């Protein structure tokens, strides 16, 4: 419900809203915060690998506060990317996780379509990390 | 030597009267140091001024009186109080808080009452007029100087400044081409083409403005320093001083950049950096450097000059502001938006760093964080009465109303006489949809505040009271229901009535009030529809809406609102 609270108050008032609109907004609002208070659902903080830190990040959270180190996203699943198996192709350039493609059994690029199989993607891009 | 000379008289008459003289020289010298605080040079003035018109006011006006009064000495006091204004906060209308440009004005109307043929107090006059945004009252003194000087320079190039700051182009124009004609050496004077090139560059004569200010480049502006470090010249209400031949290289580095002209503008403005650098003029001049090169596209050394501010500068807020200003509109970015005001705070703490940092996150509609910093800032405040309604603001924005009740009810219970706190509480008590609990607090605390009317402030809390009772008593009522609540209408009538009391209330204090008007035909819009859904009282009904649309018809709602006659002429 942090999330829903922070998109609700982003929608009360973007640029412009008939006065209707906006108050069948705040009504939904207030039923759904009012029925229950907004409780924050637990999950796993897993330690951050984008910096040093021991301040563990939030799963969802992508926004990785306090340290400038954005998360490239996974075009797969949109899970971002907390592991060394990441590879792309040399069309798109998107890190890819090997545990989604091997689960969803992708033959072919999420969103370019690259039609070349992507184990030796992935034994490329290990090559070019030991290159790195 | 002044100053020595003051010194030593002072020292010499340590029994000796006190004179208006002493004090106005004391003034003006204090008015020439840079690092001495303004409000000793008022002192000075209003003990001068204090001591004159005592000696003046033993008597009667005859013309040994208008010796002693001596209209000169009050014009150059008034000119020694102006002198505290700066030009840029001259033409904005924003008067300076310690009100100086007030007693000058005043100064200058007692001696036009006085004397109403003193020309230059009347040009002086419509200058501090306009300084405290009373154009169309520089606007009356400059026709009047017209009418009794029609060869009168100064006063058309007024008028032009006045119908150029009021958007009037046209008008500015036709008193500028008077003042063409009117004299010839004029335009050798900085002032005056100064003047021309600002209303070019405003009506969009780029070209124009560029020939005018190069030929106000080639009259003394290198030489303008010596000449303000050693003033000896027939000068009057017009003194070209250093802030207008910075405002002349500034408007001109602009104009050569609109014409595309940028390594011009960049040679000129490089110029301009190292003729004004070691008085406030060089950290103005950092600022137009960052503006500038942001405006050629080279926004990495706009941000180095404006991140190497130091933390003494008066400036660094400012510099800061506009810094973060063009980050979140050029580069799109709330983060290093939200950033240049956490490194306000974390650099160094201060009692109002948390609020601008709230300020900030209510902009960009963060209220956790703004809510976090202003609880600290609380923390650092003891009372603020400011924050604590910011901080219930915040949290009834935060869609967490536990919190945010438990927080009212507290407030409410170390201070009762808050009255915006009780109108808080009521409106997040009616958002939470709990009528007995929200009406129990509205009625006691509404029905008890009859004390204070002839506050204006009062009594926009008791409108504002009953409207929301008049809105929660219309709130509890079963649909199907055809039967007219009296009691609702009572209190509508009464709000309407305190709402026409408090807009007289703005009218006799001058301040904006279209927008109460606005809300108060929106309201008599609402009573109009109220009445026709339940009794067809349509002779009643017919003169509330025309009373309502004649009420919206002030000033230049005319163009501005048109949903509200939309409104009128559907019902
Ligand atoms: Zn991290
Ligand atoms: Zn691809």
């Amino acid at each position: 419900f942090r999330e829903c609270s922070r998109a609700f108050v982003k929608l009360q008032n973007l640029e412009n809203i008939t006065e209707d609109e906006k108050e069948r907004y705040e009504a939904i609002a207030v039923s759904i915060f009012t029925k229950h208070p907004p409780l924050d659902s637990p999950c796993e903080y897993t330690p951050c690998v984008g910096k040093n830190c021991s301040q563990q990040v939030s799963e969802y959270d992508i926004h990785c506060r306090a340290c400038g180190s954005n998360f490239s996203p996974c075009v797969a699943s949109g899970r971002p990317i907390f592991q060394k198996e990441f590879y792309q192709c040399k069309n798109c350039r998107h890190k890819m996780i090997e545990s989604e493609v091997s689960r969803l059994k992708l033959y072919n690029c999420a969103l370019c379509h690259s039609p070349i199989d992507f184990k030796r993607f992935t034994e490329s891009n290990n090559n070019n990390n030991n290159n790195i | 030597d002044a100053e020595s000379q003051i010194d030593f008289i002072n020292q010499t008459t340590n029994n000796g009267e006190r004179t208006s003289e002493i004090a106005y020289l004391e003034a003006l010298v204090s008015t020439k140091q840079e690092n001495v605080d303004p409000r000793v040079t008022i002192k000075l003035l209003e003990e001068s001024l204090k001591l004159h018109i005592a000696q003046a006011n033993r008597l009667y006006p005859s013309f040994d009186f208008y010796i002693v009064l001596n209209p000169d000495f009050l014009m150059s006091l008034s000119q020694a109080y102006f002198f505290q204004v700066g030009m840029k906060e001259m033409l904005a209308g924003k008067q300076p808080q310690n009100g100086v440009a007030s007693k000058g004005t005043k100064l200058l109307d007692f001696i036009i009452k006085k004397i109403p043929g003193l020309i230059p107090a009347y040009l002086l006059q419509a200058k501090g007029k306009m300084s405290m945004g009373n154009t169309q009252e520089a606007l009356k003194s400059v026709t009047k100087v017209i009418e009794q000087d029609p060869k009168n320079e100064e006063a058309y190039i007024l008028s032009a400044m006045i119908a150029s700051s009021s958007k009037n182009f046209s008008l500015a124009q036709n008193q500028l081409q008077q003042a063409l004609s009117n004299n010839f050496m004029i335009r050798d004077n900085p002032l005056f083409m100064l003047v021309k090139g600002e209303v070019e560059y405003a009506q969009g004569s780029y070209q124009a403005c560029l020939e005018t200010m190069k030929a106000a480049y080639e009259i003394p502006e290198v030489k303008d320093k010596a000449n303000q470090s050693k003033v000896v010249s027939a000068m009057s209400v017009l003194q070209f001083s250093d802030k207008d031949r910075c405002s002349i290289f500034l408007l001109y580095a602009k104009a050569l950049q609109q014409n595309n002209n940028s390594k011009e503008a960049k040679k000129i403005m490089t110029q301009a950096i190292s003729q004004f650098t070691g008085t406030t003029e060089e950290v103005n001049v950092l600022i137009a450097n960052s503006e500038i090169a942001l405006q050629s596209g080279d926004v990495k050394k706009a941000i180095s000059i404006l991140k190497g501010v130091p933390q003494e500068s008066p400036y660094f807020l400012r510099a800061r502001q506009i810094l973060a200003d063009v980050y979140l509109d050029q580069l799109r970015d709330r983060r290093n938006y939200a950033k240049c005001y956490a490194d306000l705070i974390e650099i160094d703490p201060s009692f109002d760093n948390y609020k601008m940092l709230g300020d900030a996150l209510m902009k960009i509609r963060e209220p956790e964080e703004a809510s976090r910093a202003y609880e600290k800032a609380a923390l650092i405040k003891p009372d603020d009465e400011q924050i604590i309604q910011l901080l219930g603001l915040s949290l009834c924005q935060t869609h967490d109303y536990n919190k945010a009740l438990t927080y009212y009810e507290n407030a409410l219970r170390m201070n009762p006489k808050r009255l915006d706190l009780i109108i808080d509480l009521g409106k997040l008590c009616i958002q939470i949809k709990n009528f007995n609990r929200a009406e129990e607090i509205l009625k006691p605390d509404i029905f008890s505040d009859e004390y204070q009317l002839p506050t204006y402030q009062n009594l926009k809390r008791n409108q504002e009271g009953f409207y929301l009772i008049a809105k929660l008593n219309i709130k509890r009522t079963p649909p199907g229901v055809f039967t007219p609540i009296d009691m609702y209408r009572k209190a509508l009538k009464k709000s309407i009535q305190i709402q026409i009391d408090v807009i007289e209330k703005a009218k006799q204090e001058g301040e904006d009030v279209e927008k109460e008007r606005k809300t108060l035909a929106d309201m008599y819009i609402e009573l109009a529809k109220y009445t026709n859904q339940y009794e067809k009282n349509e002779k009643a009904t017919l003169d509330i809406l025309a009373e309502a649309s004649k009420y919206t018809n002030n000033q230049d709602t005319m163009s501005k609102t048109v949903g509200n006659q939309e409104k009128i002429l559907e019902l």
